[PDB]
RNA sequence: GCUCGUAGUUGAGCAUGGAAUAAUAGAAUAGGACGUUCUAUUUUGUUGGUUUCUAUAGGGACGGUCGGGGGCAUCAGUAUUCAAUUGUCAGAGGUGAAAUUCUUGGAUUUAUUGAAGACUAACUACUGCGAAAGCAUUUGCCAAGGACGUUUUCAUUAAUCAAGAACGAA
């Protein structure tokens, strides 16, 4: 596991085995990135990036043994710092 | 700077130990190395106005916490455990009572009542 | 312009979440091309400029 | 949760003594300005000192205030061009500021008597000991600035703690006290 | 001996055994300078020995460290030294290493501590460049104090790396280029 | 058994794969034009991009932590044994197989209640805490602590310790 470990995102609700998360880190992250806690122990990785740029979500791919029912409202998910990648890249260039 | 001195003085005379006295005056006036003030300077300038200590600081705190053991085990007859730590504190205070009667800090008389 | 039907898997506890969900996703959005387009599934940012919706049976889902 | 009461009395305390200073601090100025206007000249720190402890030695009211205002009266106080005018209202508020960190000290001087003060009003809200032996006291032909410059392992290299023991005989503390005491050797510590 | 000093010597004791099994009794091997330390002090080493590690005590000594021992010319420490059994190293007898090399020998094979020894000397910087090999506790005698020395950085990694592995084996082991015809020089 | 301790001693993502052909680049053998170079056969590969992001010991103090450590109240739960009411009917228990026992006066099994002396399932532990003995239901009170960091009136303060003492065992 990467030393540093940034937070990534904030549980919303479960949708179909799938971990739906608010993201609070402003940049975007890489597909398939591992997620972790602070105990910097691996999650699931991440599934898919959607909402508006203002609002950003994110699912989570979970892991063997890692259910979406298990974790409660207000738990932070963890993302590698190398895993994160600028929004003004998906931006279109001036 | 004589004002340094008297607050010396009258915090030694309400009680403070010089540890105390030391961190009291690094806070108050902002010091800003602790190689400044010391508990040894300020031993020194007791000594230089006439003040020494009855008995010395880390015995002190020895026989503070053997009065608060002593005041839990008449509260709590039943703890062994509290016996236990009460005859190593008391040891501990008579071997720093024989060393400090030995280098003339504590009195030759002095003995430790239980 | 698009007439969409969306089929949803499980009966929603309050009817208006779901135009509000719609309204949420209105705007410059982040969209992955699906794996039966020909297009690269690279990440991007798609304009929906305005939606509205038009109907929605909350039984028939 | 007693991590968390703990840090909150801190800072009751901590804006309690923040509040007292800031009064004292306001009274003294106010007081200083109408001396000063009645004086019609600068006032010497002495005089603020004096003022300082006197308002220390006595609880601070309203009779203490007229109390104050009297000392202000007292003996002590009969023994003791646009652009150019803009610059001599500056220095004069300089001087005011100086005269305002002047009473700033004064009032770190007794930093630890505000505190207490403090505890005294937290106390009347709610609502063994270190002692100490005189001796014989010997400088050592050191003064307390010379004491302080010095390091504490040249201070000890100079005479140790337990030398001058409370209970050490007189005759080894007097036979420790001339062996110290020679100049050659204070030259040589102070060369040091 | 205090609770606390011997607490801790259990704790490292622990340490020591569960990450490089070593065994009662303990194979101690001791140096010149804290066989005269004891001969001068007059210190019973192996019951001090038996205090520290409180447990079975079995000491030796190499060629080298009681070669030096006759160079020094001391009857008593000769004697001292002669109690202990004997343990040899191989090396030259008309050109013995210094001790702090012997010992190193005899202890340092590879990287590691093989033969899982002890090693009870005076000297400083044979303790430091020890404290390099992993898993070789140290104890040496000041002021007529015998003191093991706390647990190195290299026996902590070597214990987590063990207990790592411990987590993953054992029981809990699962058993090109483009077309010719796309890019064409001119005619 | 553990600890303290005296005498003494020591130190102080866009339709896959194969065959043939074409094209392209390299490497060999052999040859022309004037050592340079190109020109015939073998062999080795390869078959364009973007869909807008575009292409040293022993003590003390302070700080933030930490523990199935101790004692006293308190709140639950679990399983046994005994007793009392139902329902049912000929076995139950145990063993290698039996046997001593309980049993139509109802044993064993099921349901409910009461009493007693106890323990805190999994998690969970040879590495956590405690000097040992030993230590995990909930909530309060009391005092004590370990490790880490900053340091100390800091060694005639320490180490070995017969006697003796505290706890435990008995
Ligand atoms: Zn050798």
């Amino acid at each position: 596991p990467p030393d540093t470990v940034l937070e990534m995102g904030a549980f919303l609700h479960p949708c179909e085995g799938d971990i739906v998360c608010r993201s609070i880190n402003t940049k975007i992250p890489y597909f398939n990135a591992p997620i972790y806690l602070e105990n910097k122990t691996q999650v699931g990785k991440v599934d898919e990036i959607l909402g508006p740029l203002n609002e950003v979500f994110f699912t989570i791919k979970c892991g063997d043994g890692v259910q979406a029912t298990s974790f409660k409202e207000g738990d932070k998910f963890y993302i590698a710092a190398d895993k994160l990648l600028p929004i003004e890249r998906f931006l279109p260039k001036p | 700077s004589e004002s340094v001195i008297e607050q010396i003085v009258k915090y030694a005379r309400k009680g403070l130990t010089p540890s105390q006295i030391g961190v009291l005056l690094r806070d108050a006036h902002g010091v800003t190395q602790a190689r400044v003030i010391t508990g040894n300077k300020i031993m020194r300038i007791l000594k230089s106005n006439g003040l020494a200590p009855e008995i010395p600081e880390d015995l002190y705190y020895l026989i503070k916490k053997a009065v608060s053991v002593r005041k839990h085990l008449e509260r709590n007859r039943k703890d062994k455990d509290a016996k236990f730590r009460l005859i190593l504190i008391e040891s501990r205070i008579h071997r720093l009572a024989r060393y400090y009667r030995t280098v003339a800090v504590l009195p030759p008389n002095w003995k430790y009542e239980s | 312009e698009y007439v969409c039907i969306v089929r949803l898997h499980d009966a929603l506890k309050d009817e208006k979440d779901l135009g509000r969900s719609l309204e949420n996703l209105t705007g410059a959005l982040f969209q992955r091309p699906p794996l039966i387009s020909a297009v690269k599934r690279q990440l991007r940012v798609r304009t929906i400029y305005e939606s509205n919706l038009i109907e929605f049976d909350n039984k028939r889902n | 949760e007693k991590r968390k009461i703990k840090e909150q009395i801190k800072a009751e305390k901590e804006t309690a003594l923040q509040k007292k200073k800031t009064k004292k601090l306001n009274k003294l100025t106010d007081i200083l300005e109408q001396l000063t206007k009645e004086y019609g000249a600068e006032i010497n720190a002495d005089m603020v000192k004096k003022i300082t402890d006197t308002l220390l030695k006595n609880d601070f009211k309203e009779e203490e205030w007229d109390n104050v205002v009297a000392e202000l009266f007292n003996e002590e106080f009969y023994q003791q061009r646009k652009k150019s005018k803009k610059e001599e209202k500056l220095q004069k508020k300089k001087e005011k500021r100086k005269v305002n960190e002047l009473v700033e000290n004064a009032l770190e001087q007794n930093k630890l008597a505000l505190i207490e003060e403090v505890e005294k009003e937290e106390e009347e809200r709610k609502s063994l000991k270190f002692r100490y032996r005189e001796v014989s006291p010997e400088s050592f032909g050191l003064t307390a600035r010379e004491i302080f410059a010095a390091d504490d392992t040249d201070l000890n290299e100079f005479i140790g703690l337990k030398k001058f023991a409370p209970y050490r005989s007189k005759e080894l503390r007097a036979k420790d006290k001339r062996k110290v005491m020679k100049a050659r050797r204070l030259r040589e510590w102070r060369k040091k | 001996m205090r609770q606390k000093r011997a607490k801790s010597y259990r704790k490292q004791l622990l340490v020591y055994s569960h990450t490089f099994k070593f065994r009662e009794p303990y194979q101690v091997l001791v140096d010149n300078q804290l066989v005269l330390e004891c001969n001068n002090s007059n210190f019973n080493l192996p019951s001090g020995l038996k205090r520290t590690l409180q447990a079975d005590v079995k000491v030796m000594i190499t060629q080298c460290c009681i070669q030096a021992l006759y160079e020094t010319r001391n009857d008593g420490a000769i004697n001292l030294a002669k109690q202990f059994e004997r343990r040899r190293c191989n090396h030259s007898f008309k050109d013995p290493k210094s001790p702090a090399e012997c010992i190193e020998s005899v202890v340092n094979i590879s990287g590691a501590n093989k033969h899982r020894y002890v090693v009870a000397s005076q000297d400083i910087d044979l303790r430091r460049k020890l404290r390099t090999v992993p898993g070789v506790p140290l104890i040496h005698l000041t002021r007529s104090v015998m003191v093991m020395e706390p647990l190195s950085t290299a026996s902590a990694k070597a214990s987590k790396i063990t207990e790592e592995q411990k987590l993953y084996k054992g029981l809990n082991d699962p058993n090109k280029a483009p077309n010719p015809l796309s890019v064409k020089k001119k005619k």
